[PDB]
C-alpha cells in the first residue's frame, strides 16, 4: 500500500511478502495505532479479546 | 532439518522476490526469537522452540522485509497469549488440516 | 479530545492514549509470576476455595 | 452445632486466606518436561468436595 | 486536514505534516510514529559505513 | 469481561489417546448383566 | 534538601547508567525448562521507576 489511515506514504518497500506474511507485517506495523483509534471512534466490545 | 524446511509446514515460504538475496544468515542469526534483555518471559517457548524458533524468525524477518529502508535487527518482543498457548493452538491446527 | 472505553479518561494526544491503554487496563504483573500451566491451576483453586470468604465485619 | 458455629465465626480474630498456601507452593521450581507436575496434582486435590 | 498523533498539531498537507515530523520529532520514540526511527537507522547505518573505509581508504 | 480466555488443551494428547486406544481396544472384555447371566 | 540534591547533580562528573546492571545480569546462561527463573525476577524488582 502507499498510504494507510494514520501513516505516512512510502513506508513500506517493495520486498513486501505476499499473502498472510505480508498482512501481518502490515498490522504488526499498524498495530498501536488501530488500536487507540478503535476506542475514541468505536464503542467497546461486549468480552475481553 | 533447515529452517524453511520446517517453516514450511505451516505455509511459511521465501517469497521469490527474495531469491537474488542472502537471506541465510540473517535468519540464522539476526532475527532474535528471544534476546533475554528485551523479551517478556512469557513469551518463551522453552522446550518447544525446536520447532516455534524457526517459525518466530520467519514472522520476524518478514516484518523487517516489510519496511523501507536499512535492513534492521528484528526481535519478538511479547506474545500476547503464552507462547505455550500459541504452540498448543498451532498443534491443534496442525492437526485438524 | 481523546478518551478511553474503559476508565473513559480523556487525553490531549492519541500518544497518550495509547500508552494508557498499554498500561492501566492491561493484564496484572503478577500473571508473570509463573507459567500458565500451573496459572490456571492456581485460578481454580481459588475459585473453588471462594466459599470459606470472611465475612464483613458488619453482618457479624 | 449449626448456631454455635455461625456464632464463632462472627465473632473471631482468626482470618483464613487460600492465598498464603498458594504463595508458598508456587515457589518451587521443577522441570517442565515431566509428564506428571506433583504442583498441579496438589492443588487439584485440595478442593473441597461438596 | 491531518493531525501529528504526537503533539497533536494540525497540517493542511501531508507534505507539512511530514516536513514537521522529520524536524520536530527528530528523537521521538513513540510507537504511533515510523519515520524518525527509520532516519535514525539510516544514521547508524552511515556511521557504520564510515567504520568500513577508515580501515581502507581509497588510493588515487 | 473474561468468557473463555482461559481455555486450551489441558493434557498431553499422546497419552490420553494411548489410553483412549487401550481402553476402547479391550472394550469387549466387560462383564454381563445380571439380567443376561 | 531539594535546592542542595538539585546543585550536587548540577556540577558532579559521575553518571549513573542503569544499561550496565542489566547487561552484566542477563547475559548470564540459564536453563529454560526451570518454572522459576532468578533473572527475570531480581530484573522485575528494580525496573520500576527505572
Ligand atoms: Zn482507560
Ligand atoms: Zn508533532
Amino acid at each position: 500500500p502507499i498510504l494507510l489511515p494514520g501513516q505516512t506514504p512510502f513506508i513500506h518497500s517493495c520486498y513486501m511478502p505476499p499473502g498472510d506474511q505480508g498482512m501481518f507485517s502490515i498490522l504488526n506495523g499498524w498495530r498501536d495505532w488501530l488500536i487507540s483509534h478503535a476506542s475514541t471512534t468505536l464503542p467497546p466490545l461486549r468480552h475481553n479479546h | 532439518a533447515q529452517l524453511v524446511q520446517i517453516a514450511r509446514v505451516v505455509h511459511l515460504s521465501i517469497p521469490s522476490s527474495w531469491m537474488t538475496l542472502n537471506t541465510g544468515p540473517y535468519i540464522h542469526h539476526h532475527a532474535y526469537d528471544f534476546k533475554p534483555g528485551i523479551t517478556q518471559p512469557s513469551a518463551k517457548s522453552r522446550d518447544k522452540s525446536i520447532w516455534m524458533s524457526p517459525i518466530l524468525k520467519l514472522l520476524c524477518t518478514s516484518y523487517a522485509m516489510t519496511v523501507a529502508g536499512p535492513v534492521r535487527t528484528s526481535i519478538v518482543t511479547e506474545i500476547d497469549g503464552s507462547a505455550a498457548a500459541l504452540s498448543g493452538n498451532l498443534r491443534v491446527w496442525m492437526r485438524d488440516v | 479530545s481523546y478518551v478511553c472505553n474503559v476508565c473513559n479518561a480523556r487525553f490531549s494526544t492519541m500518544s497518550a492514549l495509547s500508552e494508557h491503554l498499554r498500561s492501566d487496563h492491561r493484564d496484572d504483573a503478577s500473571t508473570l509470576l509463573a507459567t500458565p500451566m500451573i496459572n490456571n491451576a492456581i485460578r481454580s483453586f481459588l475459585t473453588a476455595w471462594d466459599g470459606i470468604r470472611i465475612l464483613s465485619p458488619d453482618v457479624s | 452445632v449449626e448456631a454455635l458455629s455461625t456464632l464463632l465465626r462472627s465473632v473471631t480474630p482468626l482470618v483464613l486466606d487460600p492465598t498464603v498456601l498458594t504463595n508458598a507452593i508456587t515457589t518451587i521450581s521443577e522441570s517442565t518436561t515431566q509428564t506428571i507436575s506433583p504442583i498441579s496434582e496438589i492443588l487439584r486435590l485440595l478442593q473441597p468436595m461438596g
